[PDB]
RNA sequence: CACCAUGUUCAA
RNA sequence: CGCGGGGUGGAGCAGCCUGAGCUCGUCGGGCUCAUAACCCGAAGAUCGUCGGUUCAAAUCCGGCCCCCGCAACCA
RNA sequence: ACGGGAAUAUCCUCAGCACGCACGCGAAAGCUUUGAGGUUACAGUCUCAGGGGGGAGUACG
RNA sequence: CAGAGGUGAAAUUCUUAGACCGCACCAAGACGAACUACAGCGAAGGCAUUCUUCAAGGAUACCUUCCUCAAUCAAGAACCAAAGUGUGGAGAUCGAAGAUGAUUAGAAACCAUUGUAGUCCACACUGCAAACGAUGACACCCAUGAAUUGGGGAU
């Protein structure tokens, strides 16, 4: 259903009005999983910070860097 | 009104040649002389870093020992498109004489 | 777009179940003989599958065709024309060779002369090919000039020597030996070695070879080219 | 813009208006004689 | 069944995927090494309902996933890649769906062979559409 | 003649006549695929032979 | 890169 | 004069085959420094006139006031 | 073998398209052996055009 | 096999009578990418694939020839991009006019799909360009650094 990811870096606020934060997320899976230590760039709505956790659901789309 | 540039915005000295055959702008297709158009040779990666990593993992051919192919393109823009795309920007009058002879 | 088609017809079975698999066989001068597989409709009525298989052109990378060759082979593709169907084996003949687009485009540099030569030659067995050689000028080791453009008379001299060598070397050999020379770069090394004294060259290479005229089909000559033909198990029971 | 004040319509179109006017006048004289 | 060739289990069977990525649509088209026989062809317009989303990376990713499913059905487990833009006298820049489609094929389990750009490039050309003033927008 | 007569000199019917018209009726533009001033290129005339 | 048209006459 | 068609909100036009709509216009409030554009609302008929039939007439049938056409030929 | 060859390196030279660079000049922008310099300390030779803005490159011939 | 095309978004448009896409070809008319440069050639306009040819042209080199034959120019002469004209060809692409679809208060504009004349060639006209270095031709003097094209001299 949804895969948990850990925010390891806040790349910066993106978009007009600065309400969207672009972050680097490491997928949290056990050792040997295909998503183990897989890092993707995501766009986050709401106040977030480093070491926060996200429920990604889909983990294929990667946010365009800004 | 006033002569803005000594070279008149092109690489055609007064006694070098009469006409330079124009080219189509890379973006809009506007015809501009080849010596005037803003020329850029771009070597772009076919994939960004993340996608290239995934494709290289699935590729028996591409990996640490064999690099992925790149795109090679000579792009010539009309002046308007070069400015609008920010390939080139208006500069202070004293900085307009600064020229680069190699890609930095 | 989904759900947008208005006019579908203008008036008002599984596809893969009808397909049989075939192996494509390169000539014996290539280490990997059974490169590539393909499909074709089963022979139905008067439409015999062999009649629609002959003439098909298959493209493969030279490094895949010749294992343990090197990264230089990996930037060339070789095409083959199916000349005869033997069971489920598609025996082929050389069609064309080309350098990949990325490799060829990367060879271009600004402050140098790009010299191109087109050569047409007939082999001993009546095959006619076009050769499309390209060479680049280079600065010398101690050169301080801002460009290494070549004098035009040297460019024409380079073109004539390339044309004479290629015609001399390829006109008295068969197509099989000619392909071996081209794919193993024997002609290429000969060309650059003898053309450098005319003009300092960064690199000379044959970017495209194309067969423009083939002789009348000969079954025996095709079999002599293919030597020992690896068996095809496509028609066998699983 | 690459030119100074025209103090009128674009000179190319003013020239065309004059050109059409000259054509009309020479046609009127032709029908008269 | 599986409609595959008579090969040992796990052996690579190579097709050729032609990815035509324009700024209006993406084509993910799988053929054999000759190009005469086509296994599957899925476009971005078959995955979305809005015209403006036909060239989107998500549409290309969805098209590629269906391509992978049918390729597994047909018995093709590896793909050589031929990438192209519009080319001709038009733009030489690949469309947005180019990268997403190739990545989706790799992440779906499909093996990737040789990759090459086959954008048609004229060595001299006819006149491009638009006037000498270009498109004025 | 089919085009004869009238209080004005005119053909009162279309001048393109069928291929199957009997002699005496087949006058004018016989079995014309098109009429009017040709623009943008003269096509090859005569019967169509795909061979 | 949807669509932004106009501002009465002198004189501060 | 004979034959035919037409009078509907301020304008043009539907419905014209018994139980009023369209666009523009006008009025009120927004947006603008203001006007226009734009947005939200509102009002405006008695179906040319006079009779008849019908439980009911824009509607159906009669006469009238006008408007617009087609014809007014053989000597 | 287009071969007593070919290209570089240092220096010189004549001819050509030019660049950043001293006088001097210019209302200034700028020009500068490539003058717009060598001009009120005004004269090497020839030639074309201009005389406030419009009407107008119009009318007539 | 179900869409394709096109756009800011769409529609005109194409499409199960198989469009778009894929491979190898065939036809025809244009064009000569990257290399392509404050580079070359030409009186200007202009000129870019290769090979084979025909007349030229500048520069350089010379202890060759010659002997003022020169400079600039009313009149006069030849050439002159594009568009335009005439007669034959040709007609792929693009595309004045026109058509359709959008946008808009209106839009017979910009945008989209098209499309005539043209765009190309031969011959003959036209001689209207920001035909610009907005800078007439010939000749003399003139300071500095780094380059560049062609020919010579020295190592
Ligand atoms: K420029
Ligand atoms: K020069
Ligand atoms: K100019
Ligand atoms: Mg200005
Ligand atoms: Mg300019
Ligand atoms: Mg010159
Ligand atoms: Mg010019
Ligand atoms: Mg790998
Ligand atoms: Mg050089
Ligand atoms: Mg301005
Ligand atoms: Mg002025
Ligand atoms: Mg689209
Ligand atoms: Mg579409
Ligand atoms: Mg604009
Ligand atoms: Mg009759
Ligand atoms: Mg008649
Ligand atoms: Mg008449
Ligand atoms: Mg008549
Ligand atoms: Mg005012
Ligand atoms: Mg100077
Ligand atoms: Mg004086
Ligand atoms: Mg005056
Ligand atoms: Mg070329
Ligand atoms: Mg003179
Ligand atoms: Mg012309
Ligand atoms: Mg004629
Ligand atoms: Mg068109
Ligand atoms: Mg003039
Ligand atoms: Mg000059
Ligand atoms: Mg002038
Ligand atoms: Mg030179
Ligand atoms: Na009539
Ligand atoms: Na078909
Ligand atoms: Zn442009």
């Amino acid at each position: 259903q949804a895969q948990v990811g850990l925010i390891i870096k806040v790349l910066g606020r993106t978009g007009s009005r600065g309400n969207v934060t672009q972050v680097r997320v490491r997928l949290m899976a056990e050792a040997g999983s295909p998503d183990y230590n897989r890092t993707i760039v995501r766009n986050v709505k709401g106040p977030c910070k480093e070491n926060d956790m996200l429920s990604l659901m889909e983990t294929e789309r990667e946010a365009r860097r800004l | 009104m006033t002569t803005k540039r000594r070279n008149h915005g092109r690489s055609k000295p007064a006694h070098s040649r009469g006409r330079v055959k124009p080219i189509h702008c890379f973006n809009c297709g506007r015809l501009t002389p080849k010596d005037k158009a803003v020329g850029r040779f771009v070597v772009r990666r076919m994939l960004d870093a993340a996608s290239a990593r995934d494709v290289a993992e699935a590729s028996p051919v591409y990996g640490a020992n064999f690099p992925m192919p790149r795109l090679y393109m000579k792009q010539r823009f009309c002046i308007a498109c070069a400015i609008h795309s920010r390939t080139v920007r208006a500069r202070p009058v004293g900085n307009r004489k600064i020229r680069y002879t190699k890609k930095v | 777009a989904l759900g947008k088609n208005k006019r579908i017809s203008k008036g008002g079975q599984e596809t893969m179940a009808r397909k049989e698999w075939y192996d494509v066989v390169a000539p014996a001068n290539f280490e990997k003989r059974q490169f590539a597989k393909t499909i074709c409709n089963k022979t139905q009525g008067t439409r015999i599958a062999a009649d629609v298989l002959r003439g098909r052109v298959f493209e493969a990378n030279l490094a895949d065709l010749n294992q343990s060759a090197g990264e230089e082979e990996a930037y060339r593709k070789v095409r083959f024309t199916v000349q005869e169907v033997q069971g489920r084996n598609l025996l082929t003949q050389f069609h064309s060779m080309e350098v990949t687009t990325d490799k060829m485009a990367s060879l271009l540099r600004k402050w140098c002369t790009t010299m191109e030569t087109t050569v047409e030659v007939k082999t001993a067995d009546g095959y006619t090919m076009r050769l499309f050689v390209v060479a680049f000028t280079k600065p010398q080791a101690n050169q301080q000039s801002r460009n290494c453009y070549a004098k035009q008379r040297l460019v024409k001299w380079l073109r004539m020597r390339i044309t004479k060598m290629i015609k001399r070397r390829l006109s008295k050999v068969q197509i099989k030996e000619a392909v071996s020379l081209l794919t193993r770069n024997v002609l290429s090394d000969a060309l650059v070695r003898r053309c450098n004294p005319i003009l300092p060259l960064r690199e000379l290479r044959i970017r495209k070879v194309r067969v423009v005229r083939t002789p009348k089909f000969d079954a025996q000559a095709l079999l002599s080219a293919h030597g020992t033909i690896p068996a095809s198990v496509e028609a066998d029971q699983r | 813009g690459t030119v100074s004040r025209p103090r009128g319509m674009r000179p190319k179109w003013h020239k065309k208006r004059i050109k059409r006017l000259k054509l009309r006048r020479r046609r009127m004289r032709q029908r008269s004689k | 069944k599986a409609y595959g060739p008579n090969v040992k289990k796990g052996d690579l069977v190579y097709g050729v995927v032609h990815i035509f990525a324009s700024f209006n649509d993406t084509f993910v088209h799988v053929t054999d090494m000759s190009g005469r026989e086509t296994y599957v062809k899925v476009t971005g317009g078959m995955k979305v309902k809005a015209d403006r989303d036909e060239s989107s990376p998500y549409a290309a990713m969805m098209a590629a996933q269906d391509v992978v499913a049918r390729c597994k059905e047909c018995g093709i487990n590896a793909l050589h890649v031929k990438m192209r833009a519009v080319g001709g006298v038009r733009t030489k820049s690949p469309g947005p769906g180019a990268q997403a489609a190739l990545r989706a094929l790799a992440r779906a389990g499909m093996k990737i062979g040789r990759i090459e750009d086959v954008t048609p490039i004229p060595t001299d050309s006819t006149r491009r559409k638009g006037s000498r003033r270009g498109r004025r927008l | 003649h089919p085009h004869g007569g009238g209080n004005h000199q005119h053909i009162g019917h279309p001048s393109t006549v069928s291929r199957h018209s009997p002699p005496g009726q087949k006058v004018g533009l016989i079995a014309a695929r098109r009429t009017g001033r040709i623009r943008g290129g003269k096509a090859v005339k005569g019967a169509w032979h795909p061979e």
